[PDB]
């Protein structure tokens, strides 16, 4: 009774098969790199409009990538966009060093993982490789985790 | 002239005291939405009646 | 009214066989 | 009326693994349902049960 | 892996190597087609 | 979707009546067995036959398929 | 008591049965199901029952 | 003599209905005890049977902690006061996660991802008494003259 | 002479068993070389490789934080006592979020919705020194000479 | 306006369909698509908008 | 490795020629 491991280990994708979950219904303001976190900015006729992360926002899920929606190579303004909002997932970081097992994550600006001191949110999964001269993590998104101040 | 003015029907037994009749109605809406997705909406169905004497 | 598509009575039964009282005359 | 069930569980590994003698692992488990299911028919029965009425 | 909800099904990995390949293309076709014509 | 197992007739446990959905905006229908035929493939053990419906196999299987595979990489 | 359909009975609308596997990531799983109502006395009074003994 | 044609537009929600299809889970081995439930309302739990298993569950009352929103069925409930409801003595299918469509007091458009508190009847008000950890999921529409709310919830 | 028919109830559970199937959560893990880990208790890591994240569990001990709980699967083996193990080396199943029947040795029925606290080798108690997000679920049953309780897990 | 299809036009490359029912533990689910592009105006100014009528 | 015979029947396809050729041929002559 087991959950199998996915194999390509690339920013923007999922890692496990796990009970994740992805929200298709949704469109970008701006542009939006594979791998980072988005905020939702407003709700039209019941789509979110996302956004790259800024500072002061709650961040709401992980750009995914897809080999259809974005041809480009990158998520574009204007464009329909796909969403992690549960499950583990590989993230960019700017960090140097593999923060404690199961600690809590926190986000710099641009959606980047840059603490492993938060109080409440999203937790280290064990997952840390390198890319291009930069890291990648792996992250447990859970969906009622981060709570929009009122 | 409420006999000819209106119309006049007989699907009713004599013996028979009340009636009724139902009506339908329904919700539902689509969503623009992208490949790898699982938050497709859903819809619904509805009902009531009525009565006579 | 947000009511279902379907009565109490479509889903009901009715035993076809009735109970009397009995009273012996004596 | 009421309505009851249950379900069991299995694997790959246990379903191609085989045994010396005996019925498989899969139709025990499909016969502790049944067995399941009739005691407690019979339970409710003979004991009954508060909350259901 | 995650797959498009609209195309989620065994049709999704046979089907392409079906249609893409030629050498499964004649192990499939060889036989049923010459089979019926004979 | 309809299935006799009557004891009197040797036509039991198999399905009397079949779901039919093809797709293109038509509403799926109901055929009677007597009037359709089903093809199936290769034979494989009746312990798989069951999980698979009553269905057979695909031709081509793993080894096959990668015995294909690699080729391409040689 | 007195053994008679009129007097008591039990209804078993719907007997056992089991749905197809539902596959997971390496395993199954097989849930079943049926339905009962319980026991129904028509007339009480042809039913004694002696305790403490 | 000019043809015309005319529109008009399905609703969207109503009272007891899942949103969508998300990740989602459903209890149906609860039972209701001590009066009944409206479809669209918070339940509470009462006591878990030890050996036999069934939940007792009834109506939210001041004090007490949120478990699940019983859900729409076309089978299940029962007819009364012009809507659905489940009587006593009845399985009942609460939702203990996922998108649900609730009832609603307020009178403004809630803050997408805040958090939600529900008045002592179990319906949805801005400024109640019982505080949750569910979310508000950005839905916000109006039946006839009832006004709905779109929720996201998780295990207790 | 009088006919005779009889009657005998089956086991409600097993130690380790899955209670119910709503959405769980099982993976694989690899057992550390110290100690055996008793199946339907708690379980540590002590370690997670770096490029995919494969971990190495071993018993829980005091001042630790626990990960999942141990089940029964394919692979498990037969201690001296007859007790049903996890050996040294070898694959382990680790249940992360769900139902599931669980080894206690206290003596009174836990109460719904309260938090559970565990011993150091790993086994419910009701005043144990460590603190859990877990939570209990209601059952509660007693196998020969066994003690079991059923607990929801949260994933970490 | 011109009704021609060589100045405006709406495409549906994909018409309505509904795909397999996926089964759950007792019920099933039911997805739908479509695909469409809208309105497309290969040639302007054959179109007259009169505004505030 | 494979001591239940039908998973390598059904998961090789030699030993699925070995196994059929002879009995379905005799039977078709």
């Amino acid at each position: 009774y087991e959950n199998l491991f996915l194999r390509p280990a690339c920013p923007g994708n999922i890692s496990d098969t796990s009970t994740y979950n992805i929200d298709g219904a949704c469109v970008a303001q701006g542009d939006i790199g594979f791998g980072s976190a988005v905020q939702v900015v407003g709700i039209v006729d019941g789509v979110k409009v996302v956004a790259a992360l800024p500072d002061g926002g709650t961040p709401y899920g992980i750009a995914f990538r897809s080999q259809y929606e974005h041809l480009s190579g990158k998520i574009l303004d204007g464009e329909v966009c796909n969403v992690v909002s549960h499950g583990r997932v590989w993230t960019l970081t700017s960090l140097g060093e593999a923060p404690s097992l199961f600690s809590k994550l926190q986000f710099g600006s641009g959606g980047v993982v840059t603490g492993g001191s938060g109080s409440a949110g999203w937790t280290f999964a064990g997952g840390f490789v390198k890319h291009e001269d930069g890291y990648i993590i792996e992250v447990q998104v859970k969906q009622n985790a981060f709570i929009a101040p009122p | 002239s409420a006999l000819r003015v209106f119309p006049v029907t007989t699907e009713l037994s004599p013996t028979d005291k009340t009636f009724e009749y139902m009506t339908f109605d329904k919700v539902g809406t689509a969503q623009i939405i992208a490949d790898y997705t699982d938050d497709l909406p859903l819809v619904d169905a509805l009902g009531t009646s009525e009565f006579g004497k | 009214a947000t009511m279902g598509i379907w009565t109490a009575q479509e889903l009901h039964r009715i035993k076809s066989q009735s109970y009397e009282e009995d009273y012996p005359v004596g | 009326v009421f309505r009851l069930g249950n379900a069991y569980l299995i694997s790959i590994d246990e379903i191609k693994a085989g045994q010396a003698t005996g019925r498989p692992l899969s139709t025990r488990k499909a016969s502790a349902c049944q067995l399941a299911h009739d005691q407690l028919v019979n339970r409710l029965v003979f004991k009954g049960s508060a909350p259901h009425k | 892996s995650p797959k498009p909800f609209f195309m989620s099904d065994a049709s999704y990995h046979v089907g392409s190597f079906y249609n893409d390949n030629a050498t499964a293309k004649r192990i499939v076709d060889v036989i049923p087609e010459e089979m019926v014509t004979a | 979707e309809k299935r006799v197992t009557n004891a009197r007739s040797p036509r039991y446990g198999e399905p009397e009546i079949y779901k039919v959905s093809p797709g293109d905006n038509i509403q799926p229908y109901l055929i009677h067995h007597t009037r359709i035929f089903i093809a199936d493939g290769e034979r494989v053990t009746p312990q798989m036959r069951k999980q698979n419906q009553g269905w057979g196999a695909s031709v081509l299987n793993k080894s096959l398929i990668d015995a294909i595979c690699d080729y391409d990489y040689c | 008591y007195e053994k008679n359909p009129m007097n008591m009975s039990i209804e078993i609308p719907e007997a056992f049965n089991m749905l197809p596997a539902q596959p997971k990531d390496l395993h199954f799983k097989v849930p079943c199901t049926s339905k009962c109502t319980g026991l129904t006395i028509y007339r009480p009074m042809t039913i004694v029952l002696i305790t403490g003994v | 003599q000019i043809n015309a044609s005319y529109q008009r537009d399905m609703a969207i929600a109503l009272p007891g209905m899942v949103a969508d299809t998300s990740k989602y889970n459903i209890d149906g081995a609860c039972v209701v005890n001590e009066g009944d439930v409206l479809v669209g309302a918070a339940v509470q739990v009462v006591q878990a049977q030890a050996v036999d298993g069934h939940k007792l569950v009834k109506a939210l009352t001041t004090g007490t902690t949120p478990y699940g929103v019983a859900i729409r069925s076309h089978w299940q409930t029962v007819n009364a006061q012009n809507q659905m409801i489940y009587e006593d003595g009845g399985a009942i299918n609460v939702m203990t996660s996922g998108r649900v469509w609730m009832l609603s007091k307020s009178t403004e458009a809630p803050t997408f991802g805040s958090a939600v508190k529900l008045d002592v009847d179990g319906q949805e008000k801005s400024d109640g008494t019982i505080e949750t950890t569910w979310t508000y999921a950005g839905g916000w529409t109006k039946y006839k003259d009832i006004q709905l709310v779109e929720v996201q919830l998780h295990q207790l």
